[PDB]
């Protein structure tokens, strides 16, 4: 056969008769307008096809032509800075072509521009007749000033070079490489086609050792994440699950950034592409905007529900491809709970039996096959480069309830879990990461990095997590039996933990001094507030009974100027770098002398 | 009540396939 | 604030926890009322 | 204590990887004694293909085994190009044997449009009339059936038996 | 001095314990190679077509 | 020019009627969402979408209910197109019923264009972000939770609360180029008359497109009521470039009309009986908002939903909390104290507060004082939680001011009265007075560079 | 007893959904067969047979149905049950989910072919577990010590360090010299696979471990045939090669979750919370393959780790496990928040074979009474601690001195300390030293006399 015929439509799914030689997960095009669909089930002569666009007006007598290929992206230059939908069609070309403000629901816009020309240069001793394998760099293309899009071979094939293009400007459809095999001399180009449901082959995985500097104070200190790690950000509506995701895409220590909007708002992707081209960052003393390193996969809630499956798998396929260049890729999935609602709506039409709360039984296998594609890993190919993929997947639980089959299947896979709280957003405590229920399992793996650069921070967080731990048990005390009967070793605990909750954990992301703090500033103000609790420990412990001693109202009325240096320590904007370490020891020296005074 | 009613409909469709 | 896992046998446990705390207040209410009555007539004395 | 503890631990990792590849070299050197044995056996099936008075009494039953296990009204035998006159005498011997055991009549034509490739040692591939169900009774497939079920026997009767058993 | 003791263990087992185990099974394979070959080839020639529950 | 001229077939071959679904037979090439025109045996005309097809069958669902539909005599009369509403600029001043028809003895509309009621999603590359701040006058909405022209934001209320009394207020005093499309789904007779006779007062009826659908109207018509209310407003904006304000009454009552039709389809219940796609079908009627690049027009949504049993964890305020760009919470304890807009500011956030304020837009201390007026509100709310336990005398001098602000915050910063609008400059100059009953150095959210000017006055 | 008829090859699939492939026109199909799906791309996938009906047979492929056509695929029927190639050489190597090697090695040379379902033991000729295994953990050997041959899970929750106390009872696994650990990893990450693969080569213990692994990358149907194929090599080494094994299945909850996907795709009538009805029996055939026979010298003990969803012991995965196994080890969340390693809660954890593995002959005379008394002051201490937050007796502060000293000094022991049982009871007696002689009710005076003053 070469095409099919629709037999019945019901929402997103499409049953198509006269379709025998079609495999599972093919890419067919149903309708007179050729809506792009994928086969998800077939029973004998018919196939059941989910459709990545809105089925409306699709009749029974419509043709369904099949292509014999899975859902695949086009990987090559022209992919950074642009904005795509779930099936990788560029949203900037699709409005400069049709001149409208809508997506015309039938257009086959090429995923990469076959008209713009990039300056190619070969990989500098790639000789003719040299042996070449699958996945090594045979040329460099400078897409922007920041990113050198290293052209690679597909991982399937390999051979001996017969022709390489001379250094110059080429299209994305020009033949650049021809390789001889046993049978056939095979042509190539600058683009490659890879199926999004198949994991990219790679040499051997490596342990993760370098941390992901997100810039937040509570995130980098208590629950750190490494590049090559998996992270989940749950929390109810209005908690700020995306302002941590937009703080990751602006100020991370990552080479490229790929932001995936899966069932997101339409204004939240327009918020991204507006304020990014004025945020210039430096790498080698040169400033350029972060839109050179950010690629948006935009699939809003208005856009159809079967395409939410594709926008997650596309954005991790671009993230796996840029990993093969050696770049330390990051990925912000936003949000995977709207992806799991696409699995429920599709399986509802197929009469599948549900698991707990509506979702299908394979929900734990789709999330595991997506989160486990992250991790720093020595790539394929001869130039011997080590890349990474770090997945930060936002989760939107309904009603703020973490006993949910999306979240409970997520936490068995992710290592870091930044549990946001809804009570911490009524009081304007931003970021709202609940420091009790949140955890990270990167800590034992990260102190080896800490015993090289910042050699005092592991005993710091052990006491910083402890003072927040003892505050929670004593908060239930003072709300029942009152604060009047409290001890003096515990009333100092209730103040410095309240001093942590407005200095350290609170962080106004829109001011010039707390929109991104480095790690020396974060370890700086924590090395003082813990030393303040350690010094005020001795003021009660050693002179406990004998002398008419410090009852700490002595301290709170006399040391108010040093506490004002602590309560305003966070105000060091990035115009001072070496001064902040001096002021950290200067405000310590004000704290050093007053135990004698 | 959704899982048991799904089987009640699938016990009828399998019945009329036999008839 | 939710305490434990729902949907079987925690309802009967919480109905035991509520019933003890319901009359536990009323027992302590009569204690605080008889103490105040002891406090009221000791004021006039 | 960071200078002596690492060099004993890296001694242990070096001793672990060397002991593991001491096991992985002798186990890979156990295959090449088995793989050439299946290769030397694959040579000696082709000598059985040569002598026709042994090859046709073999192909008398090797077609008979395909007809009995398939049990179709209409079957189709596929063979090599050279054995086309040989299996034609074999199938006509096998017709009034099939009618003795199974009462069902049968028909067994031998196709002309399709032949087995030349790299096959011998044997037939008998199909049904619908070209769906296939019984591959070639000599490259009949050997691998017996090679797997004899893997306990071709270890104990070809290496030393284990000293720790029942 | 541990590094010459550790490389002294390398030149004490990969060349005698690995090599005599390959050679020690090479000799036992060669004495019994022909008995199991007639056992295998005697089993590719046994054809008995039984046909089961009708 | 482009049209279809083939005559429509008329089937008399219905086969299965179970609930609101009429299964047809011997249909020749049925499309997915055609409108069919049922003709009842007693001369009644009913309409209906096609729900799903399979081969020769076509399972339609009737809008006006299924009571009276025969098996032999009824004549379902197909139409080879999708539901196209008749839309025009002269639908501005007329009161329409649920589906599409006029109420106030007027004629059917002449409709220079026919638009799909499902619409098309706007390209997010050419969807510009709302920056122009609109003025409502209510100090809880204007000053503390400022909304921009193009922002979608609901009003969280319950039964008995005056949501419809303050929604007509922001419909009255919002700020010659301002249009209003109103959709009433599941209202009473009084509320449909209270909204009809409120726009009869201010002379705003020359820019009002009231879509009434009362409680006696059929329950499937409540599905297509906020669809037609938006594609009307997607024609007064985005094609004629005027600023439309869409107000959807009882978005709660739309969703029980979405739960009821899905239980008839017997498919995939989510939380509390609501269907599995209840996030999507509240998003296709919420994401028709915002401004685009090549148009001067705009469309801003203020839906109203009554959360059942005052629970914000109910799926009706929950799923709209994730898809809109904020919320406005109306409190019941403040309504019991005769506070006028009985709004509480703690769970009511506006997401576009960070862009609509500034030195370019409005008075740079406004963006920062709202961070502080939440802090004095949130700390003081725990003080009344503490005052219930220990006693009114065990409070210290710090947390007596947190009660002193909180009593003065409700009656002075809120309760403007039902006919008084006050601008953002009047909001801050009555809002800075509430922070001047506080002392210095406890306003920790305010930096010292901005606190130095406004505190001495 | 070998089969020799040539295998049929069906090109007649007629339906595929999820992990299932439905065949037609099959001539005499057999239940629980093994097949070989040959893809049009030339890929080879295997599969069991879940249900035959006349000429139909619905197979479940292991490597997923992605790519399977309706006309070009060919499914070859092996005429027997899935029988794994087991050998003594399956020790010291690393295998994937079903049966393939990982460390670039050979396929195993098949000393014997054994059924992966096993065969049921005679309950009459099964000797009782008496010899006590010393795990080194004070929270185990002090309170709920495990005997050799005893099946006993570790009830964890998601996020808790159960893998570091899984490897802790590998290095400190010994009696009070051929302790061949058989490991089975189901649904683990790569960073948890590196924590198990590179912690058996660190101690040099990789000469006796048979680490299986089934990562989250690998398909979910292979998780079903992992503990049936990891036990039947452990059943070979312990009953046919007279070696003491210890099998540590990992993440039993994930093994169940793979059982739910096949059950939901089969459209069977389900049980509690979506799991199939037969999960009690399906978790019994991979749990009851433990203990030791009376005719041989070997033994097989089982420590199957499982995480409970949302910290719920009433979930069907820890509920049916506590009805098949012989008591649990409940590593808790709240003890992990107080930074305890191991964070084992000693109140719901239990061992039904601690009563017959302790005493004067086995370990020492005071094991039976210090384990009841440390349990007694911990259980009585908890409800008075709840009344403490919301006094009243000077002996109540004695019980809260027990709670402060129990969690810090007894159960907390660090990641590399191996307390012997002779060292464990001395630290347990020091905790009872803060209580008087009269308040230890459940210790008789004959055992309280010589042990309390020291
Ligand atoms: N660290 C922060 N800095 C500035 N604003 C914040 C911060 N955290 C939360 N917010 C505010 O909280 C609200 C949450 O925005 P949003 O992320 O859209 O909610 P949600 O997480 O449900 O998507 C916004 O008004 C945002 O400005
Ligand atoms: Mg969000």
């Amino acid at each position: 056969s070469t095409f099919g015929y629709v037999h019945g439509v019901s929402g997103p799914v499409v049953t198509a008769c006269d379709m025998a030689g079609a495999a599972m997960y093919e890419l067919v095009r149903v309708g007179h307008s050729e809506l792009v669909g994928e086969i998800i089930r077939l029973e004998g002569d018919m196939a059941t096809i989910q459709v990545y666009e809105e089925t409306s007006g699709v009749s029974v007598g419509d043709p369904v032509l099949r292509t014999g290929k899975p859902l695949s992206v086009e990987l090559g230059p022209g992919i950074m800075g642009a904005i795509f939908d779930g099936i990788q069609r560029p949203l900037s070309d699709i409005s400069s072509q049709t001149q409208s403000i809508y997506i015309p629901r039938g257009v086959n816009v090429s995923a990469l521009s076959r008209d713009v020309k990039w300056d190619f240069t070969p990989c500098k001793n790639l000789r003719v007749g040299s042996h070449i394998t699958g996945g090594d760099i045979y040329g460099i293309v400078n897409e922007n000033s920041l990113i050198k899009h290293k052209i690679m071979l597909p991982p399937r094939n390999r051979g001996t070079v017969t022709y390489i293009a001379p250094p110059g400007n080429y299209d994305t459809s020009d033949v650049v490489l021809e390789l001889e095999f046993e049978g056939i001399k095979e042509k190539f180009s600058m683009v490659q086609v890879w199926p999004v449901r198949q994991v990219r082959p790679v040499t051997e995985k490596l342990p993760a050792n370098h941390p992901l500097l997100t810039g937040q104070r509570v995130l980098d200190a208590l629950f750190p994440c490494v590049q090559g790690g998996t992270t989940a950000i749950p929390g109810a509506f209005g908690c700020g699950k995306t302002v941590i995701s937009q703080s990751l895409s602006k100020y991370s220590n990552s080479d490229v950034i790929i932001y995936v909007g899966c069932g997101e708002r339409g204004n939240e992707m327009s918020e991204v592409l507006r304020d990014f081209p004025e945020l210039t960052m430096e790498v080698d003393g040169k400033v350029e905007s972060i839109m050179k390193r950010t690629a948006l996969v935009a699939n809003t809630s208005n856009m159809p529900v079967a395409a939410r499956e594709a926008s997650i798998y596309t954005g991790i396929t671009l993230s796996e491809y840029f990993r093969d260049m050696g770049y330390h890729v990051s990925m912000m999935a936003d949000s995977t709970s709207r992806w799991a609602e696409a699995l429920r709506e599709i399986s509802g039409r197929l009469a599948e039996m549900p698991a707990d709360s509506g979702y299908p039984a394979y929900l734990g296998a789709r999330l595991a096959s997506f989160y486990e594609r992250a991790g720093r890993v020595k790539c394929l190919g001869n130039p011997e480069r080590e890349g990474s993929v770090s997945i930060v997947g936002a989760v939107s639980p309904p009603g703020g309830d973490f006993s949910d089959p999306v979240t409970s299947a997520t936490l068995g896979i992710v290592q870091v879990f930044w549990g946001l709280d809804k009570k911490l957003a009524q009081r304007k405590h931003f970021p709202s990461v609940n420091w009790l229920i949140s955890y990270s399992k990167y800590m034992r793996a990260l102190d080896e990095y800490y015993d090289k650069h910042f050699t005092e921070f592991v005993p710091l967080r052990t006491k910083a997590k402890e003072i927040l731990q003892e505050e929670e048990d004593l908060a239930e005390i003072v709300q029942l039996v009152g604060k009047a009967s409290l001890a003096e070793t515990d009333k100092i605990t209730l103040e410095v933990a309240k001093l942590i909750k407005d200095d350290f954990l609170q962080q106004n992301g829109y001011t010039p001094y707390d929109r991104f703090c480095p790690f020396y500033k974060t370890v700086g103000m924590l090395s003082n507030m813990i030393a303040f609790y350690d010094m005020a420990r001795r003021a009660v412990e050693t002179t406990a009974q004998s002398d008419n001693k410090i009852t700490w109202s002595i301290i709170r009325e006399h040391m108010g100027e040093i506490l004002y240096k602590l309560s305003s320590m966070k105000f060091k904007d990035p115009v001072k770098d070496g001064e902040a370490k001096i002021k950290a020891d200067y405000a310590q020296l004000l704290e050093d002398m007053q135990n004698a005074f | 009540f959704y899982r048991l009613k799904k089987i009640q409909e699938k016990k009828k469709i399998l019945k009329e396939k036999s008839d | 604030r939710i305490e434990i896992f729902p949907s079987r046998m925690a309802q009967t446990i919480m109905k035991a926890r509520l019933k003890g705390a319901q009359t536990g207040r009323n027992l302590l209410k009569k204690k605080s009322d008889a103490l105040t009555l002891r406090f009221r007539q000791i004021l006039k004395k | 204590e960071k200078k002596e503890k690492q060099i004993e631990q890296q001694k242990k990792i070096q001793m672990s990887n060397l002991m593991n590849q001491a096991r992985l070299k002798v186990l890979r050197a156990r295959d090449d004694l088995i793989t050439d044995l299946l290769n030397e056996a694959k040579q000696r099936l082709s000598k059985v293909v040569k002598d026709t008075t042994r090859y046709q009494v073999l192909l008398d039953g090797l077609v008979l085994q395909g007809l009995y296990q398939l049990l179709e009204p209409r079957m189709i035998v596929r063979c090599r190009k050279q054995d086309f006159p040989l299996v034609k005498a074999a199938v006509q011997k096998a017709i009034p044997v099939y009618k003795v055991a199974t009462k069902r009549d049968v028909d067994v034509q031998i196709d002309q449009e399709a032949y087995l490739p030349e790299e096959i040692a011998g044997g037939v591939e008998i199909y049904n009339g619908d070209r769906k169900i296939k019984v591959s009774n070639t000599l490259e497939s009949r050997l691998d059936l017996i090679a797997q079920q004899m893997m306990p026997e071709v270890r104990g009767a070809l290496f030393g038996a284990n000293a720790n058993r029942k | 001095q541990a590094a010459m003791g550790s490389q002294g263990n390398l030149s004490a087992e990969v060349e005698q314990a690995t090599r005599r185990q390959v050679q020690g099974m090479q000799s036992s394979q060669q004495r019994n190679r022909e008995r199991v070959l007639a056992q295998l080839l005697g089993m590719v020639c046994d054809v008995r077509p039984q046909v089961h529950p009708n | 020019r482009n049209y279809l001229s083939q005559p429509r077939l008329t089937y008399k071959t219905v086969s299965g009627v179970n609930g609101p679904l009429v299964i047809l037979d011997h249909v020749k090439f049925p499309r997915y969402a055609e409108i069919v025109h049922l003709t009842l045996p007693d001369g009644t005309k009913r309409s209906g979408q096609v729900l799903e097809v399979s081969g020769s069958k076509a399972v339609v669902q009737v809008f006006e209910g299924t009571s009276g539909i025969d098996a032999k005599k009824t004549s379902c009369e197909f139409t080879g197109d999708i539901l196209r509403t008749p839309v025009s600029e002269d639908m501005l001043g007329r009161v329409f019923n649920g589906s599409g028809k006029p109420i106030d003895r007027g004629p059917v509309v002449l409709a220079e264009d026919f638009l799909d009621i499902m619409g098309q999603p706007i390209n997010p590359q050419c969807r510009i972000y709302p920056e122009e701040m609109i003025q409502t006058g209510i100090s809880a909405i204007d000053g503390m939770n400022s909304i921009a022209r193009g922002q979608k934001i609901p009003i969280f209320s319950a039964a008995g609360l005056p949501h419809n009394e303050i929604a007509a207020q922001i419909c009255r005093q919002a700020g010659e180029n301002f249009a209003i499309v109103f959709a009433a789904m599941g209202v009473n007779m009084e509320t449909a008359r209270f909204f009809k006779s409120d726009f009869e007062e201010n002379g705003s009826m020359d820019n009002v497109c009231l879509f009434l659908n009362l409680a006696n109207d059929p329950t499937i018509e409540r599905i297509i009521t906020p669809r037609l209310a938006l594609t009307t407003a997607e024609f007064l904006a985005y094609q004629c470039e005027k600023h439309v304000l869409v107000i959807l009454t009882d978005m709660s009552s739309y969703a029980e009309a979405l739960r009821e039709v899905s239980a008839a389809r017997e498919e995939v219940p989510g939380r509390r009986g609501f269907p599995g796609y209840m996030y999507t079908d509240l998003a296709t009627i919420y994401e028709r908002a915002g401004r685009v690049e090549g148009r001067n027009g705009s469309i801003t949504q203020i839906p109203i939903l009554t959360m059942p049993n005052d629970d914000i964890t109910h799926p009706i305020p929950d799923l709209t909390g994730y898809i809109t760009e904020g919320q406005i919470y109306v409190d019941r304890q403040l309504h019991n104290r005769q506070i006028y807009p009985p709004i509480n500011v703690l769970p009511s956030l506006s997401r576009l507060m960070k862009s609509a304020i500034g030195e370019g837009m409005t008075r740079k201390d406004h963006a920062d004082v709202s961070n502080q007026l939440y802090a004095c509100y949130a700390i003081g709310k725990d003080v009344q939680a503490m005052k219930a336990v220990v006693g009114e005398e065990a409070l210290t001098s710090d947390d007596l001011l947190y009660l002193e602000f909180l009593q003065k915050f409700e009656r002075n910063f809120i309760a403007q009265g039902p006919y008084e609008n006050r601008t953002v400059y009047e909001t801050l100059d009555i809002g800075w007075q509430l922070l001047r009953i506080f002392p210095k150095e406890m306003l920790k959210r305010i930096p010292q560079s901005t606190l130095s000017e406004f505190y001495p006055r």
